[PDB]
């Protein structure tokens, strides 16, 4: 089976939107 | 050629400038480079 609690995500799931390189 | 002004047209990004090697950390997946104000810095070299 499976349950269905919750939690909070905190600062979590950013990927890169581009693939163009990019320093300071 | 480098260290030469040349006109460029990598992978169909055409332009003109002077290409030398560099120490950048490009990753894996990146293919082109960039700027604060967005215009091309740096390229990768598609048969390098
Ligand atoms: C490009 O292809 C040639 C011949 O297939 C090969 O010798 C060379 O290593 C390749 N270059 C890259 C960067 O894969």
């Amino acid at each position: 089976t499976t349950t269905q609690s919750y939690t909070n995500s905190f600062t979590r799931g950013v990927y890169y939107p581009d693939k163009v390189f990019r320093s300071s | 050629v480098k260290n030469k002004c040349v006109n460029f047209n990598f992978n169909g990004l055409t332009g003109t400038g002077v290409l030398t090697k560099s120490n950048k950390k490009f990753l894996p997946f990146q293919q082109f480079g960039r700027d604060i104000v967005d215009t091309t810095d740096a390229v990768r070299d598609p048969q390098t």
